[PDB]
């Protein structure tokens, strides 16, 4: 489960 | 054609052209043939991308034009011997001959093959160093062809004429990879100008070009040209996000770490899971996937830390980031475990979002 | 259990075993490779129900004998990541520990008593194979057999033992071609005189990877077990009656043409670039090939003129090639009656009967 | 098409 | 001087330079590679009087510009041991420092002002080469030329410029075969006189590694300089007068036979396994080959030759092959007068005149 | 004689046989390969007195059985030129006919009864080898042995059978390094208790190409015969007494250092680009490697970290690079043990938790 950078 | 003899120079030309073809009812499935003097010129295009190429003829008995199904043409040539092959038009057929073998294929009217675009360059550079294409190679993996954000489905080329800089940028929202090339003579109408090359185009550029080519764009197409080829691609319409506004200005820690040690440790744990827990201690780094993979590497040059620093990472992202580096060691800069972290050499940097737990 | 084994030996054993696993379902014992140390050997077993393989490697050290189980796919994954050095294998409770230097892995084991034992059969038929001819025949006949056939029985290769005449006939078909050979001088130790085993295609392709010469073949009509010094292999047989191939082989041919194998191979490859079916025209001093607006044509000269007054014949390119690949002679014989009737291909010893296109 | 041998 | 360069770029540059060194004597400056950083380029030179190469790679960083030398063989040895990462190069006094993470090397340098400069010539002749035809001709003619010839002038390939007719004739011979081609439509920037350059065989073989299309060729009768974007190459020329090849070419041939190249190649390979000379017998509808204990083979000629009696011809196998390798057509022409007189080989660019054996 | 054989099978058999010929002299029978068809097998033999090999291939047809000879080199040359189809072999008078399609070769034969027979020995010692350990030990010890030794007996590998303790010791040396291993649990069927065979290096290198597992080894003190299903191999043994290796092995070592094999290998390769001898400096948490004086101005240095700190007061050691590498190639563990006494005294290399190498250092 990954965070969104943009 | 009109009647030419030519080598398996041909096969090679035809392999490269396959990617530029489209449906056999379409003209776009055909390769356009043209003999001028001692050259056979070959073109293929499907609207988005296009390639012009040529080979020398072993004989040119008649000049002329033709078309042929591009896939079928390669199939036939790849079956023939390593000797000269006669190419010849007969009415609306292309004749391919070698010794006792003779092939016929139907041609489209070659005037209805679409012309390659002539653009008025808004921007234009000459590339002699390999750095641009090295940057494409390294940044390509982070870009995905099928992105929710249309503009992210390519690589950004950001020209700043004023400072002589070409910034190259890729992202998929989970990692951002970037580099800035100095000392580029940018011949451009505006000062600032951005081209987004599609991923598909980017992968073809990698096969065809390295050094000694021209790059021109008009904001709609971009044309790359060297002595053998003219290549064109449509650009992605849209505004690429301002990458510099997301790059953290300050990092609490910065750790100098061994590249191949980390690569090998990440490959190891990646055999059991795609995400890895990475624990940095003062003199040690440990990597962990009922199942478990673990492994550790020593860090002789002790890190500046009191408590140990845990970090969830995607294995393949971390590897691809380290493949972009040319140094033997790398720097990992991070603030909190949940915040983005940076990877770079002791030209390409990768900002990466971690995973939790 | 506690052993050290060489990385290359293990990896190799584990590659061969993958085919014998039910990898799709990791809840199953069938997804696991069964481990067993006896003296200086680590014995590895995998099985689904259809096929099975036992294999072994030698140990670099055997500190403790014992048994174990491990997910077969995961085991290979891990071993392929490690260095070309020795790897420690060791059981701890219900876990298998894999260690090499600073890298350590844990994987859960099933109770190894619930891993199914390999079958012991009472042979109805049994032969010892020292020549490569059987496995050469498998290799050459395998292409004509398709794994997913309308007729279940055709989905393998036939082994027809005739104890009385010391013959093992090997036969493959997909209804469009029938390929066959008969091996002479086989000491067939069997209870009945005649006995047929149909090996499934999947099993056949595994046999090709594992065996060549110097092995035993036993069957009991249900399973068939192949064994040599390194391996015991088992497969279920296809239940069913293979059709009587001898009844479809034409007894007589009007013509028989001696023709050059590589000439024909090359000509058929050529026309095959444009279409899978080829028109073949045999003339007295010439053979012509044409793809069936597009055209490929080519011709080969036949110096030794054929007994003709021209003979046209539609053929599938890939079938004709696969038939010629089965031959070891430099020239071949094509026997035919009418253009629409089956024709035979053989050496100038695997023969292929083929139905033409019409 | 090809007729079946059987 | 202080730079960082990629290991692969450097290693590659250094491999190509080895041939240009006098490695035999490490006391000599000629055993060294001259290093020079200008802006973002490391320029590398090696030379041993006869031949020379300049090359460059791009720098990953250029902290200081400067010059240096290093033993060329030892430099390659070191670089080939390092990792695929950047390598630091740096001068310290009269030493070159090579550094890559914890591994550091020191090597002694010569005074780089005493490294000889590459020649600047006043071209007597000059051409730009965009087609591959010249270098294709070099490749095909090179085998016929021997480095160690009794006749000094034959120890290279001839380039005969005729400005008047826009022709560059390329010629090779040992005294047993003469191979030649003439390139049309060359813009020859020279004086109205003819002008001949004989490139040594050693130089010729280096040209083949470095060049194909898109290069300049200049000569002044003493040196010849070849240049493209990556390299400047120089070689001394061979000083003699190459013999007038056109005077020994027969003007007329009694017979001319159209024959199959790959058939003849394969047949000659076959008989060559037992002897280097072959008896070749041409009949109307076939050609026979026999070693001169015994190899024989034959090929059919469908298109019958114009002959009443059969024509025997002794040939060197390897010469005949090398002559046929020069051809790009599927068939070739063999023209001969008597069995003992020279015979010609050519396509249906490169022709080979050959002396037979009796 | 009349057979057909597959081109690949034959070519392959003939490649292996080349080493067993006396190709130097084509007048000799020893330059020939002996051919023999029995049933569905073509048997091939080559020998030059010191070594010999028997091999076979299966025939695609056997129309007639018989015997023959042919020049072994020429036979391979011809077969390698032919196509991947069957090749006809046939005797006609005193010639061997090789045919394939339109190509036909003739070669002269010697009388095949004058081809020397392979030896039948009465085994003084005999073992059956199923594990790969013997041949693994040959492979690893072979580099240390030199074919052209001043001492005749060192020009091979030693096989020391001790029936009493079921041990086969395998030993190689060139006087500067001694490499050895002892295999346990060998059923040694022998007449005497102790018995030594010294295999020549040439023979040893051929054994490596032909054998791995599942073969017999028999010797009678003069020859040694190795046999499996495909081959019978023979070699003469080196007449002589191999020195007592056990008397030179140090019984005790002051220090023993557990060290990383691939780290050491890389570091030694690096410094070996400038000089063949290396100064190795062991510190508690670090090992350093330096090329030794080479041309005064040159230097290679590199270092590796040792996480598991050593127990020491720094230890310098001069070593031959290539010897140290060859010793580490013998090991299958990831880490190795270096045991030493003084800098000038021999040191030992072996695995961490088969093959050990005792090595003489260099000074300074």
């Amino acid at each position: 489960f990954i965070r969104s950078l943009f | 054609m009109k009647i030419s003899v030519s080598k398996n120079d041909l096969e090679n030309a035809l392999r490269y052209l396959q990617a530029f073809l489209d449906d056999a009812s379409s003209i776009a499935s055909h390769i356009h043939l043209e003999v001028i003097k001692e050259k056979l010129f070959l073109k293929a295009s499907d609207s988005d991308i296009g390639l012009k190429s040529y080979i020398f003829t072993q004989s040119s008995d008649k000049e002329g034009v033709g078309t042929i199904n591009g896939k079928k043409f390669l199939d036939i040539i790849s079956c023939l011997k390593d000797s000269n092959i006669i190419l010849e038009t007969k009415d609306d057929s292309l004749a391919i001959k070698q010794n006792k073998s003779s092939f016929k294929l139907p041609m489209f009217d070659a005037d209805e093959f679409p012309e390659f675009p002539v653009i008025d360059p808004k921007v234009s550079i000459e590339v002699n160093a390999p750095f641009l294409v090295d940057a494409f190679k390294k940044i390509a993996p982070v870009i995905e062809q099928t992105s929710h954000k249309r503009e992210l489905a390519g690589i950004l080329m950001q020209f700043d004429q004023k400072h002589q800089t070409l910034s190259v940028v890729g992202t998929d929202t989970k990692r951002l990879s970037y580099t800035q090339l100095e000392k580029i003579s940018i011949h451009s109408t505006e000062e600032d100008i951005s081209c987004i090359l599609p991923k598909r185009a980017l992968l073809e550029i990698l096969k065809l070009f390295y050094e000694n080519f021209s790059f021109k764009s008009d904001g709609m197409l971009a044309v790359i040209e060297n002595e053998m080829h003219t290549f064109f691609t449509k650009l992605i319409d849209g505004n690429y996000p301002d990458y510099q506004k997301i790059l953290p200005k300050e990092y609490i820690s910065s750790f100098t770490l061994g590249k191949e040690e980390f690569k090998e440790s990440i490959k190891l744990c990646s055999s059991l899971s795609s995400t890895i827990k990475l624990t940095l201690e003062k003199n040690n780094a440990l990597f962990e996937s009922s199942e478990t993979a673990k492994t550790s590497v020593e860090i002789e040059k002790g890190l500046d830390i009191e408590k140990a620093f845990h970090l969830g990472v995607n294995a393949k992202f971390f590897l691809e980031a380290l493949n972009a580096l040319g140094t033997t060691q790398f720097v990992l800069r991070c603030n909190e475990p949940s915040s983005p972290f940076l990877i770079q050499e002791s030209k390409i940097s990768t900002l990466m979002m971690p995973i939790t737990l």
